[PDB]
């Protein structure tokens, strides 16, 4: 899983090179002081590819060569199970409607419909999360 | 003080038709007074669809838009809550785009002049500045201190009278 | 010393010697009712009606219904020295000068709204599941009068305080619609007012109707309505042991005397919270009804909102056929009188259209009737459109749309929107049927993929019955079953390990509470299986 | 018992006791009654109807005015019944004294 | 508005939700 | 030998919320440099008391949340439940602790209008206040989810990724504590 992690360790080597150079060249050459609105988003976009980048490094250092990482592996190596994949669910339609009724109210500034929209999000995020964990009924 | 019995009966006679603490459906309603006080809720909004209750150059008469004692009483009922030259220049900077030129940002024909403001006075201007207007953001507390509001109101008043 | 066993045996021998309710009571107790969540929707309208009794008998110990004028001189400071009716001053004495009278007043209005909401939710259970068929035609008709009487009971209720907001509703409805009826004219307008509006005998006539005359017909109809579902027995959805002549469910004495008594405690507990927390009708903000005044939000309650929304949507269509005139209000009095005619006489215009006139005891699942689901959801979409055009001034101010364009999305929408809800529900109810045939032909579509050794991603469906050497198993028949779509609802989740939320049990008491729990449901499964094979 | 005639002559106008719904308070009792366009001074329950000059409002009036008998006054209990039947017991009295800009 | 319209809206999303949501816990699904 | 998809799908997402707090820091520093002539709290005083005894609770919350996620990897369904109720009640002490700090700074100092510092304080620490309340929701929706199934390795994986969200909220607050109270 080496070149999944190296793809995020080239970007954080460039952005650290593009945040040191940008902070220095706006420290001595900007018309005022150090410009902060651009060097903030570059020190934290080499933080994007460092939270993600160093996590893929810890995983590629723990895992062995999986059948994707081998050069010419036969197709009969993935004989096991893939995992779980939700085949159908009407919960993503009711989280999008519930988050778009807390954003209409955030736009029109209706506090009775933001708080009715946040409560529709939680009662529908509960539906999507709990969907494959209920058990039968007790009657 | 203003008589709240008169204020309630005036609300019922003249404002209940569009306002039950809610706003009139037709066009845009005035809505609930924000930071309700005599200074802003008292100051009328002749501009726009809303009718002008106070009439300039009006002697005491039975048919009238509003009564000085009636206005104060209703403004109070709604409000339950349960360097002059230096000031004018500052107002132009903050409101330079619309106030500057004494004109109106929304309508070129509309102006901040006394004919446009009818029966204007310093208190009416100060009050609309404090909470601003229906289409203008309020300035008190949020943006400008009392001296600044007082100075900008005086500058606008002197510019319009002259 | 008390005993309560010999004292309760000699009391039962005393009742059975005076009277003899032995065989009479046991058949009532051994009555079997189906356990289903939808079958409790009619009990909310039965339990909200008892709360309207108990908080309405209280509320008439303090209300004076006259219209005689009197100044206030009481306790509310804005309304001091205002010429009001005595119906409005005592409605301000309940709110202010009676200890906890504002609470019982607010509970009584929310119990009025939970009543008239759960009649509408109960009509939708009866309509879509088809409980109005052959034996229960007249129980629809006894029922659908209780909905019409609940419209006018509530409308005569909030018109008793003589509010400014609630007095212009009488001037709009009872004085505008009744004045332009072409059938008899304005002769009725002097017969329900005693003169010109407001008159003097309006509210004492609306206090007589609203206490004895209409709740004496509602309680008489309810008594002829729950005593139909008791004796022609309750319907049931089809399932394992449900064969059109059984009632599979639970009895009355140990169970359903508890879960229908504890549900009455929880409906009343909601109206206790809603009646105390949420304010419902402040009649002290807007003052008394004086005809010179005006209120910017003159709207009825939600059960009467579709009548106000119907007046706003009809365009200004008058006739003038002679020297006389015909106003716009004829289109509502024949519009209200046609909605009430196609809602009472619905089961007789489906015996004529479909021709299915056989004795039906099993309900039919509302995806299996694609047309009447689509006729029904057409009617909700037409009801929801009228009640969102009566509050268009609140849609104008808050939602920032218009006040002119909210009728043109209503009047154009009154034809267009119930035409495309018919198409998006007839093609929805059929596609729910096709989802029930994929879980029978192939099986419960779980999530596990398992790449085969030659590629070939599969999904390892669960067969739901007998298997075969062929790939898909033997296909079952439908027979109105609910057909579970997910594998956790079948036996694949498992118990989380018994114990507290923080500390476990010592695992000798865990294997005993899961061996005797997977065998106490397996005993429940072979019970119906050995009863379904006895019938068939 | 509860069926009344809407066209019985009740209101004594100058045209020979015309019926209700053709009388709206502004119908003169005799030839020269001269009903004044009188406004209310706020809270019109116990408020005396002051008169109105035509120059009282500048532009955009919105003054709800009422009929005034010019014999009532205020203070006495005999003539206070004339102002209780003026507004609360009398519908289709109030009119809008709207002023148009020149 | 503060009359019957936000009160009628608060009936269906608070009252009838907590009157149907109770019945789905007392009752069954069949 | 498969790299735990839901854990990868969260830390890929948790790098986006760092950029959500990149546009909220960039509002703070540009209203400190190009607007602060004096020190940026001019009419207010930031007290480290009630700001240090609520940031020592989040650090100890990560010391108890990580002890919960050790119980999910072993199989202790009840050890997972014990150390998240500690994490829930100490995260709720942070919302109630900082929520009392906001009331102390409105009726005494700068509200969110009327102050240049008043907008870059109630939004930098404000959207952190909604990533804790939004995080405590995810503890209720996880501990109640452990009451419904047999505690699979998918129940443990769902407790890995809620733990990663809480350590992210914990580290972002250190980037807010060591920014607005110390680098005033
Ligand atoms: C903002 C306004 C809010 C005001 C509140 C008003 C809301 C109405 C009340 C809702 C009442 C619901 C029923 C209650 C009785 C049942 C109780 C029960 O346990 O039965 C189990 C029941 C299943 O039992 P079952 O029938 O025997 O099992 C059969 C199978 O399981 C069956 O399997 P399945 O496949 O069939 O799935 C069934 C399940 C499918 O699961 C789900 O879909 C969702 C499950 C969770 C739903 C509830 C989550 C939270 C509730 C609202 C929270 C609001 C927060 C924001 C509020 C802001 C206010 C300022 O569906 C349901 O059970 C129906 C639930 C109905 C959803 C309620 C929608 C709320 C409307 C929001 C209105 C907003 C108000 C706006 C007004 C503004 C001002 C004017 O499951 C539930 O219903 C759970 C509901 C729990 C809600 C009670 C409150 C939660 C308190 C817990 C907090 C914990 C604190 C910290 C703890 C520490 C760690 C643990
Ligand atoms: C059972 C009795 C069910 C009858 C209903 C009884 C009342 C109880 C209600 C509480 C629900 C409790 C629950 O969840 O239990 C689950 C329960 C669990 O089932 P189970 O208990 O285990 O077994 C019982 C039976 O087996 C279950 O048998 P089933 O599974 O076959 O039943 C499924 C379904 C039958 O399946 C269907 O066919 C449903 C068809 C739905 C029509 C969808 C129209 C959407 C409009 C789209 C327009 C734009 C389209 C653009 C694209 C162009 C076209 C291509 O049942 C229905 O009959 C639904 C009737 C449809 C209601 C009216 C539609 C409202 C349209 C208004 C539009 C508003 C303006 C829009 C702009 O399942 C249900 O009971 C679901 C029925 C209730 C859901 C629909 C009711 C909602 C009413 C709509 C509100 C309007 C929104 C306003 C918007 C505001 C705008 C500002
Ligand atoms: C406000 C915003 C949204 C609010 C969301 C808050 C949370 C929702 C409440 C959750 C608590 C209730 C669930 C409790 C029971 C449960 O957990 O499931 C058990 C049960 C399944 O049990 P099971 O283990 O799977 O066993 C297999 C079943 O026997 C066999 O079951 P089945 O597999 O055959 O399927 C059951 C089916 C039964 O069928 C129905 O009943 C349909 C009813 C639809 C509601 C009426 C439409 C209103 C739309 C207004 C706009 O139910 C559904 O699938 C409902 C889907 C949701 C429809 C969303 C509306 C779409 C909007 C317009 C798009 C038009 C499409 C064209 C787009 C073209 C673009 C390319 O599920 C149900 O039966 C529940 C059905 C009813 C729940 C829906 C919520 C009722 C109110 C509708 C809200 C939508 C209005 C949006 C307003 C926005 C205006 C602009
Ligand atoms: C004011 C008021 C209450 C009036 C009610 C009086 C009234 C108008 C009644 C209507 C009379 C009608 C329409 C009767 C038709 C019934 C009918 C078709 C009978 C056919 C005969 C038959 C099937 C068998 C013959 C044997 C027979 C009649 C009776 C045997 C049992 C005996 C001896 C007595 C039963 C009498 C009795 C205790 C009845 C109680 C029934 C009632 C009203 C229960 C109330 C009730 C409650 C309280 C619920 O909570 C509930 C919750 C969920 C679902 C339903 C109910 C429900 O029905
Ligand atoms: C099912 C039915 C109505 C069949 C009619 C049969 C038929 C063919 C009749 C012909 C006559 C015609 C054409 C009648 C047209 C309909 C009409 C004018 C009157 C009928 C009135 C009536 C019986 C209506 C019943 C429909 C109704 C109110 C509810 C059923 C909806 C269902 C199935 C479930 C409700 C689910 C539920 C509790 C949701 C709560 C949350 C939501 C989404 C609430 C939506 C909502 C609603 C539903 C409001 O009523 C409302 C009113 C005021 C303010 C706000 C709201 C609001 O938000
Ligand atoms: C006793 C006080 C009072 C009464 C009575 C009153 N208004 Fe207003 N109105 C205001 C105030 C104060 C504003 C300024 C907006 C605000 O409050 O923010 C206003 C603003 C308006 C506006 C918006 C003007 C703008 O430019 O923003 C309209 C339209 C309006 N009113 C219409 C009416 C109509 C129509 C009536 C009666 C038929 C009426 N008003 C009666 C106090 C009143
Ligand atoms: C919309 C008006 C109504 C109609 C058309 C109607 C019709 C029906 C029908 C056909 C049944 C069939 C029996 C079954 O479901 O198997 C029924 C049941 C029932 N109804 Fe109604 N009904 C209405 C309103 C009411 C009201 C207002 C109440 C409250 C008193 C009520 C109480 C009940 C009860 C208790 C039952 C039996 C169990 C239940 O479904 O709750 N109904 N109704
Ligand atoms: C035993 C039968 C009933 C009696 C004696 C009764 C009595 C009363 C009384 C005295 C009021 C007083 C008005 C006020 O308090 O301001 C009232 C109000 C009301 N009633 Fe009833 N009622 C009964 C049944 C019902 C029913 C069945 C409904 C359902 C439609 C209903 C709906 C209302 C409403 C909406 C109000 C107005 C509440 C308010 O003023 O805020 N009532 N009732």
């Amino acid at each position: 899983m080496h070149i999944e992690a190296r793809l995020f360790e080239i970007l954080t080597a460039f952005f650290a090179l593009a945040a040191v150079v940008y902070a220095v060249l706006t420290a001595m050459f900007a018309t005022g002081g150090v410009e902060w609105a651009g060097t903030t988003a570059l020190v934290l976009t080499t933080g994007l590819t460092l939270i993600t980048g160093t996590f893929f490094r810890f995983v590629a250092r723990r895992l062995d060569t999986r059948p994707e990482d081998y050069e010419d592996a036969e197709i009969s190596d993935g004989a096991g199970e893939l995992g779980f994949f939700a085949p159908h669910s009407w919960w993503p339609i009711l989280i999008s409607l519930s988050f778009s009724t807390a954003a209409v109210g955030a736009a029109l500034w209706l506090p009775w419909l933001i708080a009715a929209g946040v409560a529709f999000v939680i009662t529908s995020v509960c539906g999507l999360v709990f969907e494959y964990y209920w058990g039968p009924e007790k009657h | 003080s203003a008589l709240l019995r008169t204020g309630k009966q005036l609300f019922e006679t003249s404002c209940v038709s569009c306002h039950g603490a809610n706003l009139q459906g037709v066009p845009d309603r005035g809505p609930s007074l924000i930071g309700t006080g005599e200074a802003a809720v008292y100051f009328q909004v002749s501009t726009g669809r809303m009718p002008a209750m106070r009439g300039e150059a009006q002697a005491p008469s039975k048919p009238p838009h509003f009564d000085e004692s009636q206005i104060d009483a209703l403004g109070a009922y709604v409000q339950a809550n349960g360097d002059v030259a230096r000031g004018g220049d500052l107002f132009r900077l903050n409101c330079a785009s619309c106030h500057n030129f004494t004109g109106k940002g929304g309508a070129l024909s509309s102006g901040k002049y006394a004919p446009d403001l009818g029966d204007a006075n310093p208190a009416q201007i100060y009050t609309a500045m404090l909470t601003g207007p229906q289409n203008m953001p309020k300035f008190s507390d949020r943006q400008l201190t009392p001296d600044e509001k007082r100075d900008i109101v005086a500058y606008v008043r002197e510019s319009a009278e002259t | 010393s008390p005993d309560f066993a010999k004292l309760a045996a000699a009391q039962g021998d005393a009742i059975d010697s005076r009277y003899h309710p032995s065989a009479a009571v046991r058949r009532q107790l051994n009555k079997v009712f189906p356990t289903h969540w939808s079958f409790l929707l009619g009990e909310i309208a039965l339990y909200s009606f008892i709360i309207l009794l108990l908080t309405g008998v209280w509320l008439t110990l303090f209300f004076d219904p006259s219209m005689a004028h009197v100044t206030y001189d009481g306790v509310y400071q804005p309304l001091r020295g205002v010429q009001m009716s005595r119906a409005y001053e005592t409605a301000l004495d309940i709110s202010f000068e009676v200890r906890g009278g504002l609470f019982v007043r607010q509970v009584h209005h929310w119990a009025a709204l939970m009543f008239a909401a759960s009649i509408m939710v109960h009509l939708a259970r009866i309509f879509f599941t088809g409980a109005f068929r052959r034996p229960r035609e007249a129980n629809w008709v006894i029922g659908s009068l209780l909905l019409i009487l609940a419209m006018f009971e509530g409308f005569f209720g909030y018109s008793l305080p003589d509010d400014l907001l609630s007095g212009t509703g009488i001037r709009a409805a009872l004085s505008g619609i009744t004045m332009g009826i072409p059938v008899i004219g304005t002769w009725m307008h002097w017969a329900l007012f005693g003169g010109d509006f407001p008159g003097e005998i309006l509210i004492p006539r609306l206090y007589a109707l609203h206490i004895l005359l209409i709740p004496g017909i509602i309680l008489a109809l309810i008594g002829a309505h729950l005593a139909l579902v008791w004796f022609q027995k309750h319907t049931q959805f089809p399932g394992p042991g449900r064969t059109e002549t059984n009632v599979v469910g639970v009895r009355v004495m140990p169970v359903f005397a508890v879960k229908s008594g504890a549900f009455f405690a929880m409906i009343t507990g909601v109206l206790g919270l809603m009646g105390g927390l949420l304010t419902i009708n402040p009649i002290w903000n807007l003052g008394p009804y004086k005809p010179s005044q005006v209120s910017a939000g003159s709207q009825p309650d939600f059960y009467m909102m579709w009548t106000d929304g119907l007046i706003r949507l009809w365009p200004a269509w008058e006739f003038y056929p002679f020297g006389h005139t015909i106003p716009q209000g004829v289109w509502v009095a024949v519009g209200m009188g046609l909605v009430f005619a196609l809602l009472i006489a619905y089961p007789f215009i489906e015996k004529k259209v479909t021709g299915d006139d056989a004795h039906h005891n099993l309900l039919q699942r509302p995806r299996d009737v694609p047309v009447r689901t689509a006729i029904g959801s057409m009617a909700i979409a037409l009801y929801l459109l009228l009640t969102f055009a009566c509050m268009n001034d609140i849609i104008a101010l808050k939602f920032h749309i218009s006040l002119n364009a909210t009728t043109w999305i209503g009047r154009i929408g009154m034809v267009v929107l119930p035409a495309i809800v018919y198409f998006v529900a007839y093609r929805w109810a059929i596609s729910l049927q096709r989802s029930d045939r994929e879980v029978l032909e192939h099986g419960v579509e779980t999530g596990i993929i398992k790449r085969l050794p030659h590629g070939a991603y599969v999904e390892l469906h669960q067969p739901l019955g007998p298997v075969d050497e062929h790939g898909h198993p033997i296909p079952l028949e439908y027979a109105g079953a609910p057909l579970p779509k997910r594998m956790n609802k079948l036996g694949s989740g498992g118990a989380p390990g018994t114990g507290s939320f923080l500390f476990p049990d010592p695992a000798v008491e865990h294997e005993a509470l899961t061996e005797a729990a997977h065998a106490s449901e397996h005993k429940s499964l072979t019970a119906l299986k050995e009863h379904q094979d006895r019938i068939h | 018992g509860l069926i009344k005639n809407p066209w019985k002559p009740v209101v004594p106008t100058a045209e020979g006791k015309k019926a209700v719904l053709w009388t709206s308070g502004w119908t003169p009792r005799f030839k020269g009654e001269t009903i004044y366009l009188a406004r209310a001074t706020g809270r019109p329950g116990e408020s005396p109807f002051v008169k109105m000059r035509p120059e009282d409002i500048d532009a955009g009036g919105m003054e709800t005015v009422f009929p005034w008998r010019e014999s009532d006054g205020d203070g006495t209990t005999v003539e206070s019944e004339h102002k209780l039947t003026e507004i609360a017991m009398g519908v289709r009295n109030p009119v809008m004294l709207i002023r148009i800009k020149p | 508005g503060f009359g019957p319209a936000p009160e009628g809206m608060a009936m269906w999303i608070i009252g009838m939700v907590a009157a149907i949501g109770v019945a789905m816990w007392i009752g069954s699904r069949a | 030998n498969r790299p735990n998809m839901v854990s990868v799908g969260t830390i890929v997402w948790l790098s986006s919320e760092l950029m959500f707090f990149a546009g909220l820091f960039a509002m703070y520093f540009t209203a400190r440099a190009q607007a602060g002539g004096a020190w940026p709290p001019e009419p207010t005083e930031l007290n480290l008391a009630l700001a240090v005894p609520v940031t020592l609770v989040l650090i100890a919350s990560s010391f108890t949340c990580q002890m919960g996620v050790f119980a999910a990897e072993r199989g202790d369904v009840f050890g997972l439940r014990r150390w998240y109720v500690i994490t829930f009640l100490m995260g709720l002490f942070f919302v109630l602790g900082q929520g009392y700090e906001y009331i102390h700074l409105v009726e005494h100092g700068t509200t969110i209008p009327g102050s240049a510092y008043g907008s870059v304080f109630y939004l930098a620490t404000g959207f952190h206040g909604l990533h804790v309340i939004g995080g405590l929701v995810a503890f209720v929706l996880l501990l109640a989810r452990t009451k419904m199934s047999k505690f699979t390795p998918a129940q443990a994986t769902a407790a890995i990724v809620v733990s990663y969200y809480w350590h992210f909220v914990d580290i972002v607050w250190i980037a807010l504590f060591a920014t607005i109270y110390f680098v005033r």
